[PDB]
C-alpha cells in the first residue's frame, strides 16, 4: 500500500539511460546520424514494439532506412507503454522547448 | 449553405446537424462494400453525476447538474472505418477526431465536478443480422478515459506528476507521510461505455442521427479525490459513406 | 587581441581543411546573420522549431555534415531537413528559393561564406550561451 | 585507527545539532508566532551523518541551503563542486536523476548508524532533509508543529532592540528639538520681516 | 437522513421551513429535492432580505 510517481520510477528503468521506442519523446531522436526528420515519424508512429528489433520490420521501411535502424539499434530500448508518458500526444510535443 | 461568418456567435457550432422527419428509411449496407464514417458527432444535453452515496447502503443516486463552461461541451469530427464483420453487424473503430471536450458541471451542493466528456479509442458495434441501419439499430462499446489533466501540470504550490516541485515544499520540516495523496501524483486510465440508438436515418445520404448515453468517470486530480460517476445524454448525428 | 586569428579559424571541409578568417568577414557575418534574419533564429536557438539548434555538434550530426564552412553553404543555397531526405527549400530561406524570402536575394557567395563563418565561430566564444536560450541568457 | 562508524558515533549529540540550519536564527519569519519548537518540532535525537554514495561508489555532498531561501532544489555535487545528482523538475529531459544515476545513502553514527538505504524514494527524501544540515528526528505531534521554521531568542531580541532603538533616536530628535525650541513651541512670534 | 438541521445545531433556519422556504439558490432543499430551485425568496433571499 505504497503509491509512487510513475515517470520518476520509469526513469529508473533503462528509459533513463537510452532512447525508449515506445515512450521516449520524439525529440531525443536527433542525437544520432540522420534519424530525426522522417525515420522518427515512422519510429514514433507505428505500433509500440514488444522487442527492440521489431523496429526493423516496419511496413515500408527503406532499404537504406532499414540499414540505419540496424546501425543505431544500439541505443534503443523498451518498457511497458507508459499511459502517463504517451497520453496527450505528448510524445510529439512534450512541452519541452529550448 | 452557411458560412462561418454566418454561424459564428450562434453557439450553434456546438450543436450538431439534424435530419428532418423523412427518416426511418434504412441505409443499404452491403457486406461487399468497405464503408467508413464521416464526422460522427455527439452533441450532449443531460449531465448526471452519481451522488457519492452516504454511508448507508440503499440505492446510490444520479443527481442532475448545472452546466458551467458555456458550450465548450459537444464533440465531433470523429472518423473511423465502419467494419462489417460476420453475422452482419457493424463495428465502428474510431481512428481520430475531436472527442475530448473538458466540461465542469456544478453538482447539487456547490461542488464543481469536472469530467472529460470523451468517446476516445472508441469501438462501437450494433445488433447482428443487420443489412440496414434504421430506428431499430443501435451501438454499444467501450472507451478509454485518461484524466482531466495531462502528464505535466503543476497544482498550485508547485507539485506535479511528470514535473513539478515534487513535495510539501512550502512546509520543510513538516511530517512527510500523509501528504502522499498530494505529492506522488498517480495517473488514471479507465473504461467508458456509451450506447447509440438511431432515430432519424436517410437512405442515400448515409446520414443517421439519434440519442446517446455515455457513463464514465470524472476527475482523478492526480490523486486528490476518488472520482465521481457520470452519465451523459444528448442527440448525435453521424454521416456514413462507403 | 581576444578575437584572435585561429579562434576565428574554423573547419572548411568534412576533410579537415581550415579557412581561418578576417575581422572583415566576421563583421559581415554579424551584419548578415541578423539581416539574413534572426527573427525566428535570434541568438542560438530556433523559434519556428526549438528542437533544432545551431550549436557546432548539432551541425555535425546533421546529414550531410553541416559543420563545414562548406555545409551551411549548400544549405543556404539549397535547404534540407535533418534527414537530408527531402529538400526543405520552400519553407526555408534559400537561394534556390529567393522569390519567397527577399532578404535572400542580395545574398552572394561572398555574403554567404560570411554568414556561414559567423555560425561556426560564435560558439567558440559564447560557449553554451550559443545553443541554449533563456536558461543561459 | 577507527571505523568510519566509530568515527561519527564519536561526534557528540549537541554538536551535530548546532550544524542544523533549523537553528540558524535567520530562517524564521516576522509573524511566525512562536518558539522554535512548533517549527521543525521537538528535536528528539540525531539520526546520523548522511553521506550520499553514487552508484559508481563515489562520495557526494548535498549542496546546502543558504540562509536566504525558504525554497530550495537539492543538488548532490561531486566532492569537487561538479554535479552528479539532483531532483529534476522537468523530469522528462533529466540527465542526473537519483534513479538514473543510482544515488544511495548510508548512515554513520546517530541511531540510524551502520544502516544504508537504497530505494530511490527514501534516498531522495533523506537528501532533501540533509539540505538542512544534520538530519534529525523531531517529535512534532506533542506540540503539534507546522513544518516551518521559527527564529531563536537571539533572533527576536535583536529585532526587538531594533525597531525600538531605531525609533528612540526619533524621540531623541523630537525632544531634543522640543527641549531647545521650547520658545517657538507656542507660536512663531507675531513680529515679522527682519532677515 | 442522519444530518437534518436540528443536529447541526440549527436554530434559526428551522423556521424558514415552517413558513415554506425549503431551498437555497444552490439547487438543494431540506426535503432533499432536485432540479427545482425556489424564486428569489429562498434562504439567501430571506436573509439578503
Ligand atoms: C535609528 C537611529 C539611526 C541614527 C543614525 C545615526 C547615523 C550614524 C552612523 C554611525 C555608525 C554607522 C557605522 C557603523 C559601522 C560599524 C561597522 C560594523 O558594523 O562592524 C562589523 C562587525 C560585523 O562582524 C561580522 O562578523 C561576522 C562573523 O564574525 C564572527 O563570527 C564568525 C562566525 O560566523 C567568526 O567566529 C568570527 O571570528 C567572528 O568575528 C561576519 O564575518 C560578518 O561578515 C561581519 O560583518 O560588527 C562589529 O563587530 C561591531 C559591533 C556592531 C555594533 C552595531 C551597532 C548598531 C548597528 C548594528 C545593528 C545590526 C543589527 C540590527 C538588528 C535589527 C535592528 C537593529
Ligand atoms: C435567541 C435565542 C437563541 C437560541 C435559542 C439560540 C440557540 C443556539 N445557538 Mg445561538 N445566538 C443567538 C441567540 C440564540 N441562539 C444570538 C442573539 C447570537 C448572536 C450573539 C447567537 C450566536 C450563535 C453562534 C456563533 C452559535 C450559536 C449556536 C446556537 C446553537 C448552539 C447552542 C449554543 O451555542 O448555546 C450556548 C449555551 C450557553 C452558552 C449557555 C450559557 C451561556 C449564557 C446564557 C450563560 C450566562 C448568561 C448570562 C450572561 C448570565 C449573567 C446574568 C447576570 C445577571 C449576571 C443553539 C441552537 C451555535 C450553533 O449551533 O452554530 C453556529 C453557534 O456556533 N449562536
Ligand atoms: C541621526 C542623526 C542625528 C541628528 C539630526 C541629531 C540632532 C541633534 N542631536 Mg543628536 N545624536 C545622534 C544623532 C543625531 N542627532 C547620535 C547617533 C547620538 C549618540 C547618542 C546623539 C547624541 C546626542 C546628545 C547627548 C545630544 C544630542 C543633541 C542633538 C540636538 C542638538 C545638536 C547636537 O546635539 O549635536 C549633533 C551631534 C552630531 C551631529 C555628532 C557629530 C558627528 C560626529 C561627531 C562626527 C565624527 C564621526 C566620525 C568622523 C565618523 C567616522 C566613521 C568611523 C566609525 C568609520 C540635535 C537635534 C542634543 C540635544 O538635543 O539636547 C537638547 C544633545 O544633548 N544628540
Ligand atoms: C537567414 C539565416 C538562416 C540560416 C543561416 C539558417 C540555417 C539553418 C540550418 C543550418 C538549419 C538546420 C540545422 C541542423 O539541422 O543542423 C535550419 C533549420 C531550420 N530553419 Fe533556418 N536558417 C536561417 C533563417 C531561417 C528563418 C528566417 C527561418 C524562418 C522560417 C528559418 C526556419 C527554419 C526551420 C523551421 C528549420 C527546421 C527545418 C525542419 O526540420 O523542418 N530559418 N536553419
Amino acid at each position: 500500500e505504497e503509491l509512487v510517481n510513475v515517470v520518476d520510477e520509469k526513469l529508473g528503468t533503462a528509459y533513463g539511460e537510452k532512447i525508449d521506442l515506445n515512450n521516449t519523446n520524439i525529440a531525443a531522436f536527433i542525437q544520432y546520424r540522420g534519424l530525426y526528420p522522417t525515420l522518427a515519424k515512422l519510429i514514433v508512429k507505428n505500433a509500440p514494439y514488444e522487442s527492440v528489433e521489431d523496429v526493423l520490420n516496419i511496413p515500408g521501411l527503406t532499404e537504406r532506412q532499414k540499414q540505419i535502424l540496424r546501425e543505431n539499434l544500439e541505443h534503443f530500448t523498451v518498457t511497458e507503454v507508459e499511459t502517463a508518458l504517451v497520453e496527450g500526444g505528448d510524445r510529439y510535443n512534450n512541452g519541452l522547448y529550448k | 449553405t452557411l458560412t462561418y461568418d454566418d454561424i459564428v456567435g450562434t453557439g450553434l457550432a456546438n450543436k450538431c446537424p439534424t435530419l428532418d422527419d423523412t427518416a426511418r428509411g434504412a441505409y443499404p449496407i452491403d457486406s461487399s462494400q468497405t464503408y467508413r464514417i464521416a464526422r460522427l458527432c455527439l452533441q450532449p444535453t443531460t449531465f448526471l453525476v452519481k451522488e457519492e452515496p452516504k454511508n448507508k447502503r440503499q440505492e446510490a443516486e444520479f443527481v442532475p447538474t448545472k452546466l458551467v463552461t458555456r458550450e465548450t461541451t459537444s464533440l465531433d469530427q470523429i472518423q473511423g472505418e465502419l467494419k462489417v464483420n460476420s453475422d452482419g453487424s457493424l463495428t465502428f473503430v474510431e481512428e481520430d477526431g475531436i472527442d475530448f471536450q473538458p466540461v465542469t458541471v456544478q453538482m447539487a451542493g456547490g461542488e464543481r465536478i469536472p469530467l472529460l466528456f470523451t468517446v476516445k479509442n472508441l469501438v462501437a458495434s450494433t445488433q447482428p443480422n443487420v443489412t440496414s441501419i434504421t430506428t431499430s439499430t443501435d451501438f454499444k462499446g467501450e472507451f478509454n478515459v485518461p484524466s482531466y489533466r495531462t502528464a505535466n501540470f503543476l497544482d498550485p504550490k508547485g507539485r506535479g506528476l511528470a514535473s513539478g516541485y515534487d513535495s510539501a515544499i512550502a512546509l520543510p520540516q513538516a511530517k512527510e507521510e500523509e501528504l502522499a495523496r498530494a505529492n506522488v501524483k498517480r495517473f488514471s486510465l479507465t473504461k467508458g461505455q456509451i450506447s447509440l440508438n438511431v432515430a432519424k436515418v436517410d437512405g442515400r445520404t448515409g446520414e443517421i442521427a439519434g440519442t446517446f448515453e455515455s457513463e464514465q468517470l470524472s476527475d482523478d486530480d492526480m490523486g486528490a479525490h476518488e472520482p465521481h460517476e457520470v452519465k451523459i445524454q444528448g442527440v448525435f448525428y453521424a454521416s456514413i459513406e462507403p | 587581441a581576444e578575437l584572435t586569428p585561429e579562434v576565428l579559424t574554423v573547419p572548411l571541409n568534412s576533410e579537415g581543411k581550415t579557412i581561418t578568417l578576417t575581422e572583415k568577414q566576421y563583421l559581415e557575418g554579424k551584419r548578415l546573420f541578423q539581416y539574413a534574419c534572426a527573427s525566428c533564429h535570434v541568438g542560438g536557438i530556433t523559434k519556428t522549431n526549438p528542437s533544432l539548434d545551431l550549436r557546432t555538434e548539432t551541425l555535425a550530426l546533421a546529414t550531410p555534415p553541416r559543420d563545414n564552412i562548406e555545409g551551411l553553404v549548400d544549405y543556404m543555397k539549397n535547404p534540407t531537413t535533418y534527414d537530408g531526405e527531402q529538400e526543405i527549400a520552400e519553407v526555408h530561406p534559400s537561394l534556390r528559393s529567393a522569390d519567397i524570402f527577399p532578404k535572400m536575394r542580395n545574398l552572394t557567395e561572398k555574403d554567404l561564406v560570411a554568414i556561414a563563418g559567423h555560425i561556426l565561430v560564435e560558439p567558440k566564444i559564447l560557449g553554451d550561451k550559443w545553443g541554449g536560450g533563456k536558461v543561459y541568457y | 585507527g577507527a571505523t568510519l562508524e566509530e568515527a561519527w558515533s564519536a561526534i557528540p549529540e549537541k554538536l551535530a545539532f548546532y550544524d542544523y540550519i533549523g537553528n540558524n536564527p535567520a530562517k524564521g519569519g516576522l509573524f511566525r508566532t512562536g518558539p522554535m519548537n512548533k517549527g521543525d518540532g521537538i528535536a528528539q535525537a540525531w539520526k546520523g551523518h548522511a553521506v550520499f554514495r553514487n552508484k559508481e561508489g563515489e562520495e557526494l555532498f548535498v549542496r546546502r541551503m543558504p540562509a536566504f531561501f525558504e525554497s530550495f532544489p537539492v543538488i548532490l555535487t561531486d566532492k569537487n563542486g561538479v554535479v552528479k545528482a539532483d531532483i529534476p523538475f522537468r523530469r522528462a529531459e533529466s540527465k542526473y536523476s537519483f534513479e538514473q544515476q543510482g544515488v544511495t545513502v548510508s548512515f554513520y553514527g546517530g541511531e540510524l548508524n551502520g544502516q544504508t538505504f537504497t530505494d530511490p524514494p527514501t534516498v531522495k527524501s533523506y537528501a532533501r532533509k540533509a539540505i538542512f544540515g544534520e538530519i534529525f528526528e523531531f517529535d512534532t505531534e506533542t506540540l503539534n508543529s507546522d513544518g516551518i521554521f521559527r527564529t531563536s531568542p537571539r533572533g527576536w531580541f535583536t529585532f526587538a532592540h531594533a525597531v525600538f532603538a531605531l525609533l528612540f533616536f526619533f524621540g531623541h530628535i523630537w525632544h531634543g528639538a522640543r527641549t531647545l525650541f521650547r520658545d517657538v513651541f507656542s507660536g512663531i512670534d507675531p513680529e515679522l520681516s527682519p532677515e | 437522513v442522519l444530518n437534518p438541521m436540528w443536529r447541526q445545531g440549527m436554530f434559526v433556519l428551522p423556521f424558514m421551513a415552517r413558513l415554506g422556504v425549503t431551498g437555497s439558490w444552490s439547487g438543494w432543499s431540506i426535503t432533499g429535492e432536485t432540479g427545482i430551485d425556489p424564486g428569489f425568496w429562498s434562504f439567501e433571499g430571506v436573509a439578503l432580505a
